[PDB]
């Protein structure tokens, strides 16, 4: 759907694929895993598409989940949408 | 031994483009044999493609390998409606001398 | 540590071979004396006294050897006293100084791992862990973990001890952090490969022992030449013929291994005569790597005819499987063995249930089963049933 | 034993020279 | 910087071939590395490279 990515494409692969796939090769090597990523620059510019691309591919579910709207003004609803994400 | 794919990229002009030379024939005729399972069919293309074929060392070594995985593959194919049969049979119809067929029937 | 233990065991298990002994007894002799090690020194004197091949002169005459001393000696007493004196000296001053003004939590464990040297050097066991063991309580430091690690090691390959030396070696390893750490994985692994022979379970040495991660040396843990011979050697003997062609010919460490060495006769000649099924090759060779290889080796002695009698098993029945109506007049004539022998000894593996071989031994010839059937299932499933049941009423014997 | 595998293959040496 | 308010201004180690083959060591062991490697390669391969 995009294409011209091949450095951000390889390293979302390695990124978050992989770990997934193959939990045990990290804990056999005796190396960390990688286990956050953080993607920065703007969205929607094919940086997405990978995002969504890989979630159907490795038949994960995709879950969007808006951190703005966690922007609820009390101790009510906001700090407990966090728990059951 | 994952003939589908040779057959796919084959099949479009994107992956194969305009290029034909004996070489190319040779391994679309390996793969047909191949998931028929006869190692007669290979030996006829082997030979005729030869020269241009296995003129790089390469390619000449992985045609070796494969005589021989076809060869046990054929072996399984023949017996596969089921034993008792002659060795004498399955020699005839291999294409090969009674000797080698024992020995290979033995390793599979 | 581990060439004079490795040489003293060498010495001792001779009888064959001049240059072999010889050569032994001097490298012992120039290293036991240096070092403050009397007790393995005399231990090797009791047990190469009244032997062939004596290099022990206080009564003997059974002596083939060209060095005339091996035996437990005053000259020893010089030699360990002067550097006994020494570095209690040294030490004891030491210890007194680090420990009164308290610098640092790393200097005091320095400290006390001086006295570890000193004592595993003399011999004694349970000074040196008692006093390593402090470093570990005051762990502030993997390091502390490395020391108590190292001692066991060193200690165990002198006395050959099994069995402290496992519960040792699994109380260090497990602990608080674990880890892929190198010298720590090659210890544990090579210790466990001895152990595992010694009960005879023999498959679970494999698992650890034929795999290797380390391709240089680890000096005094073991020699590369050392681990690598032996991982091979129980590659062959207790793994299938479908993993040997896996991994026992195909793995790229063996590759550089075989390209100097193939005197092993197990990375080369038993290995080829096991991917090409004979036995016509395959008996004369094995006589040969039992005298080259097992025999010097201080760990694959103990296994003696249960490795020849398993291995001449594995051969016959690799070939007793791709073959029906079987001509045992034919084999037994020209498959490199005699008859009797091949008779009497195919005889003595049927009952144990080590072959499904139908066998009519004078009328010559040979039938075959299949391997495993619903009875053999049965039987064997009975086995481990009593097993398991005997063990509960031993548990309700002293508890209730 | 050790004696055993000896005389085993002495025996099949035997053999072998005739074979 | 005053005395009486930092009293003491110490160096933090500029790295040497020396110091990066350490650090690299004792990293290396906590994982499965090949015994075949030379941390002193390794080391003099890198120049300003921190910890």
């Amino acid at each position: 759907d995009v294409g011209g990515l091949d450095m951000q494409k390889q390293e979302i692969r390695e990124a978050v694929e992989l770990p997934l796939v193959q939990a045990d090769l990290y804990e056999q090597i005796g190396i960390d895993p990688p286990r956050g990523v953080l993607l920065y620059g703007p969205p929607g510019t094919g940086k997405t598409m990978l995002v969504k691309a890989v979630a159907n591919s490795t038949k994960a579910a995709f879950i969007r989940v808006n951190g703005s709207e966690f922007v609820h003004k009390y101790l009510g609803e906001g700090p407990r949408m966090v728990r059951d994400v | 031994n994952l003939i589908d794919d040779v057959k796919n990229i084959l099949n479009a002009k994107y992956t194969k483009e305009t290029y034909q030379s004996r070489g190319i024939d040779a391994m679309k005729a390996v793969a047909e044999a191949y998931n028929n399972r006869s190692l007669l069919d290979f030996n006829t293309a082997l030979k005729q493609y030869e020269k241009e074929l296995m003129g790089d060392e390469l390619t000449r070594s992985h045609f070796n390998a494969l005589y021989d995985t076809l060869l046990e593959s054929n072996l399984c194919k023949i017996i596969e409606p089921f034993e008792c049969v002659e060795i004498s049979h399955i020699s005839k119809i291999i294409g090969l001398d009674t000797q080698q067929v024992e020995g290979k029937l033995s390793q599979m | 540590n581990y060439e004079v233990s490795e040489k003293a065991f060498l010495l001792t298990q001779s009888k064959v071979s001049i240059e072999q002994r010889k050569e032994a007894a001097e490298f012992v002799l120039a290293k036991i004396k240096e070092e403050e090690m009397a007790p393995y020194y005399k231990y090797l004197c009791e047990e190469y006294l009244v032997n062939n091949g004596q290099s022990d002169l206080e009564h003997d005459e059974k002596s083939d050897s060209l060095n005339e001393w091996i035996k437990f000696d005053q000259e020893l007493y010089n030699e360990l006293c002067k550097k006994n004196e020494s570095k209690i000296k040294e030490l004891n001053e030491k210890i007194q100084k680090l420990e009164e003004d308290d610098e640092g939590e790393l200097e005091q464990a320095q400290a006390w791992i001086n006295l570890g040297e000193y004592y595993a050097q003399i011999g004694d066991k349970d000074n040196a862990e008692k006093t390593l063991g402090k470093s570990l309580s005051k762990a502030i430091s993997t390091g502390a973990k490395i020391d108590v690690m190292l001692t066991i090691a060193r200690l165990g390959f002198f006395y050959n001890d099994q069995l402290y030396v496992k519960e040792k070696l699994e109380a260090v390893n497990s602990m608080i952090e674990k880890g892929g750490d190198w010298e720590r994985r090659n210890r544990y692994k090579t210790y466990y490969g001895i152990h595992c022979l010694a009960v005879r379970n023999f498959k679970e040495a494999a698992k650890l022992l034929v795999d290797s991660l380390a391709t240089f040396t680890s000096i005094e843990l073991t020699s590369y030449e050392s681990i690598a011979t032996y991982a091979s050697v129980t590659g062959l003997f207790t793994l299938e013929r479908t993993d040997l062609k896996s991994k026992v010919i195909d793995s790229p460490e063996l590759l550089s291994l075989i390209s100097t060495t193939a005197a092993l006769q197990s990375i080369s000649s038993l290995t080829i005569s096991l991917y090409a099924s004979d036995y016509a090759s395959y008996f004369p060779y094995l006589l040969e790597t039992y005298a080259n290889v097992l025999i010097p080796c201080k760990y694959l002695n103990r296994h003696a005819d249960f490795f020849v009698r398993e291995m001449r098993r594995k051969v016959y029945a690799q070939l007793l499987e791709s073959y029906k109506t079987l001509s045992l007049k034919s084999m037994a004539s020209a498959f490199g063995v005699s008859v009797a022998f091949l008779d009497n000894d195919l005889g003595k593996f049927i009952p144990n249930k080590q072959l499904n071989c139908v066998i009519d031994r004078v009328n010559g010839i040979v039938e075959t089963n299949r391997p495993d059937n619903k009875n053999a299932q049965y039987h064997l499933l009975v086995k481990q049933g009593d097993g398991l049941l005997t063990k509960l009423q031993k548990y309700g014997a002293a508890v209730r | 034993d050790d004696f055993t595998n000896e005389l085993k293959a002495e025996l099949d040496r035997y053999k072998r020279e005739n074979q | 910087l005053r005395p009486g308010r930092i009293d003491r201004k110490i160096e933090f180690p500029p790295p040497s071939v020396a110091a990066r083959a350490e650090i690299l060591r004792i990293h290396s062991r906590k994982m499965n590395l090949t015994r075949g490697i030379n941390l002193r390669k390794v080391a003099e391969k890198m120049n300003g490279c921190s910890g």
